[PDB]
């Protein structure tokens, strides 16, 4: 019982794991792209 | 008066462009570390 | 700073005085230190500008010179 029933729990701890470490990439990836496009902005605000 | 503005200006930008150069050469580099550490994990 | 070129890029506007007043009153709320470069008649410097003091000092030059042809 105890065997195949934690031996799952391995790749529970997985799947569920790197769908929350790619939700940080779409967040943190564009909370960092935006700055650029906000300094790029600001180069034609000085000409 | 118009040209020390417009030639200020001119300048000032271009050294804006090298504030953002050295800030937009991160690009290569924070798209590396973010997936090489999933790839490793799936492989 | 993040907020003067946000404000701008949102609405693909070069320069803080031809933005909209919807837009205006929005930093306003937020930002009350933005009254005298936004709602003042006749500011001795250019507001919103780089070369704001490089103009100061152009413009004394011309008022020195017409001082003179003048008199």
């Amino acid at each position: 019982q105890r065997t195949g029933r934690s031996a799952l729990a391995v790749l529970i701890r997985a799947c569920y794991r790197l769908q929350q470490q790619l939700q940080r990439t779409r967040r943190a990836l564009l909370h960092h792209s935006d700055a650029v496009l906000t300094s790029l902005h600001h180069v034609r605000m000085l000409l | 008066e118009q040209v020390v503005v417009l030639q200020a200006q001119r300048t000032a930008a271009a050294a804006a462009l090298e504030n953002a150069a050295m800030q937009a050469a991160e690009l290569p580099v924070d798209i590396e570390r973010r997936l090489r550490p999933i790839e490793r994990n799936v492989h | 700073a993040t907020a003067l070129t946000e404000a701008c890029a949102a609405e693909r506007v070069v320069r803080p005085h031809q933005l909209s007043p919807a837009g205006q009153a929005e930093l306003l709320l937020r930002f009350p230190a933005l009254e005298v470069p936004l709602r003042h008649p006749r500011p001795v410097l250019p507001p919103f500008d780089i070369a704001a003091e490089v103009a100061f000092t152009a413009r004394i030059h011309l008022a020195c010179l017409r001082a003179l042809g003048q008199a």
